[PDB]
């Protein structure tokens, strides 16, 4: 009779400085047997709190486990910049183990415009046949935003892919990356590229644009 | 009938134990309520792991047992000592400490 | 105290396997039980099971019973773990980790693990990606920030590795999670740096690709 574990939120945005529980639910007495995991980046999960309520070694002291019965609960006391990203608890209790599923946690932020750059197709790249139109929009808040590319005036939505960086650890921000990717021979048929944000820290879209052989 | 046969069942692990040296096991500083048995139960897993020449059923009815004696109401939460035991002195500790129980 | 590092075959082809070693040191590896554990692309931790060195005895996850075998060379302190009959759902990155009973309680459960290693199941080639500037194509004007990049396009399979200057420029980086699009992944990396830092001294991205040893290093010039 494997043992499931239900992880609970599965994910939550909070301010600094707010207390933070997540829960485990376990369908068997498990006692002491779950610990809890950290992971940031999809880099290596980090030991938190192990047999349900005990600090590992190098942890910030506002880590801390609890547990009644078979609910078992995670707590940040007072939550901090850094502590963004995703949570996990494992019953080790007995074979197979079993990961919870994970809590996406995010901090809320002061909003935040976001920097935006466009960039024309490289000369080297053109030299190869090929024309991507990059626009970089950095260290924005929230994380809700939206990029229309527009080509002499009307929207291409074909070719574009976004991109948006996990939440900053330091400033709580996102960044995101959109490149609308053309055949050089389609790049010159028009004149005017224009990477439009739309963004709550604005009333208006935000444009960046350039025009081809300016 | 529960602590004598825990006790029993704790002198028949001891009486039966005597490379699975090197595990660690650890105690709390004082242990001296049912409901300290919490302690005992938080150590089933590597005492599980030494117990090797179907012996789950050895300490899950240890398990049982423990669940029994050490109370319902509450989660004590255990305080180990940081210095560690042999799987023979932690069997022996938990062993007088349960001889220490019954006669109050 | 010790560490644990995954490796293995990043590309591999469906319906046939991959072996991944997980190569202990700081400590023996007959102190340890060694665990994997994968996760796929979005998705969360999962446990494959597990091998004691010493008795060579194997704990398996319901759903690698028949897919999964671990293996162990004491004599060179490595566990391994083959996967057989792959498929598109057996992408993720791979971990090791640990467990014992030879230290204290804190070291007892996961709390040593690898860095982890990607493993992409498909029929594709290997293909080596192309990297090209991203400058600022108006006047640059000092005494303001700039923001530089390049562009990694066209690769296969994961990951690439983007520095700046060899790694002097930490801050102010954005490296952005490629994008697949027919069959070909798309990174772009960013740097912001005082428009004086451009000017005076080299600006350059360093770009790894290991699955078609590949190094590149674009300095990004003003156009």
């Amino acid at each position: 009779p494997d043992i499931q574990v239900t992880q609970s939120p599965a994910s939550l945005s909070a301010s600094l400085e707010e207390i933070v529980t997540i829960t485990c639910q376990a369908s068997q007495d498990i006692g002491n047997y779950l610990s809890w995991y950290q992971q940031k980046l999809g880099k290596s999960p980090q030991l938190l709190i192990h047999s349900a309520t005990s600090l590992a070694d190098g942890v910030p002291s506002r880590f801390s486990g609890s547990r009644s019965g078979t609910q078992y609960s995670l707590k940040i006391n007072r939550l901090q910049v850094e502590d963004t990203g995703i949570y996990y608890c494992l019953q080790h209790y007995s074979t197979p183990y079993t990961f919870g599923a994970g809590t996406k946690l995010e901090l809320k932020r002061a909003d935040a415009a976001p920097t935006v750059s466009i960039f024309p197709p490289s000369s080297e790249q053109l030299a190869s046949g090929g024309a991507s139109v990059v626009c970089l929009l950095n260290n924005f808040y929230p994380k809700d935003i939206s990029v229309k590319w527009k080509i002499d005036g009307s929207e291409r939505q074909n070719g574009v892919l976004d991109s948006v960086t996990d939440q900053d650890s330091k400033d709580s921000t996102y960044s995101m990356s959109s490149t609308l990717t053309l055949t050089k021979a389609e790049y010159e048929s028009h004149n005017s590229y224009t990477c439009e944000v739309t963004h709550k820290t604005s009333t208006s879209p935000v444009v960046k644009s350039f025009n081809r052989g300016e | 009938s529960h602590l004598e046969q825990l006790l029993m069942d704790l002198q028949e692990l001891l009486s039966r134990m005597e490379r699975m040296l090197t595990f660690k096991f650890y105690l709390p500083k004082q242990a001296t309520e049912l409901k300290d048995l919490q302690c005992l139960e938080d150590e089933l897993g590597p005492l599980r792991h030494v117990l090797d020449l179907d012996a789950e059923n050895f300490i899950s009815n240890i398990r049982v047992t423990v669940v029994k004696l050490k109370g319902s109401d509450n989660t004590f939460e255990c305080q180990f000592d940081d210095e560690s035991a042999t799987v023979v002195d932690f069997l022996r500790r938990w062993i007088a400490f349960c001889q220490s129980i019954i006669s109050t | 105290e010790v560490q644990l590092q995954e490796s293995g075959a990043e590309l591999v082809r469906p319906g046939t396997s991959v072996k991944l070693s997980c190569k202990v040191s700081g400590d023996t590896i007959t102190a340890y039980y060694l665990h994997f554990v994968r996760q796929r692309p979005g998705q969360g931790l999962e446990w494959i099971g597990r091998i004691d060195p010493e008795d060579d005895s194997t704990k398996y996850a319901e759903n690698f019973k028949n897919k999964a075998t671990f293996t162990a060379d004491a004599s060179s302190n490595t566990a391994y773990l083959r996967l057989s009959s792959l498929t598109s759902e057996d992408t993720a990155t791979y971990f090791c980790t640990t467990v014992t009973f030879y230290y204290s309680r804190e070291l007892r459960w996961f709390a040593y693990w690898g860095q982890g290693t990607l493993v992409t199941v498909s029929s594709a080639e290997t293909t080596a990606p192309s990297v090209y500037p991203l400058a600022p194509g108006t006047a640059l004007k000092s005494n303001s920030m700039v923001t530089l990049g390049c562009l990694v396009k066209g690769y296969f399979p994961e990951p690439v590795t983007v520095t700046w200057n060899s790694g002097a420029l930490s801050s102010g980086v954005h490296t952005f999670p490629a994008v697949l699009q027919s069959g070909l992944y798309t990174l772009t990396s960013s740097v912001t740096v005082p428009s004086s830092t451009w000017s005076s001294q080299a600006v350059t991205c360093n770009v790894a690709h290991p699955a078609s040893s590949t190094k590149v290093d674009k300095k990004i010039v003003p156009r």
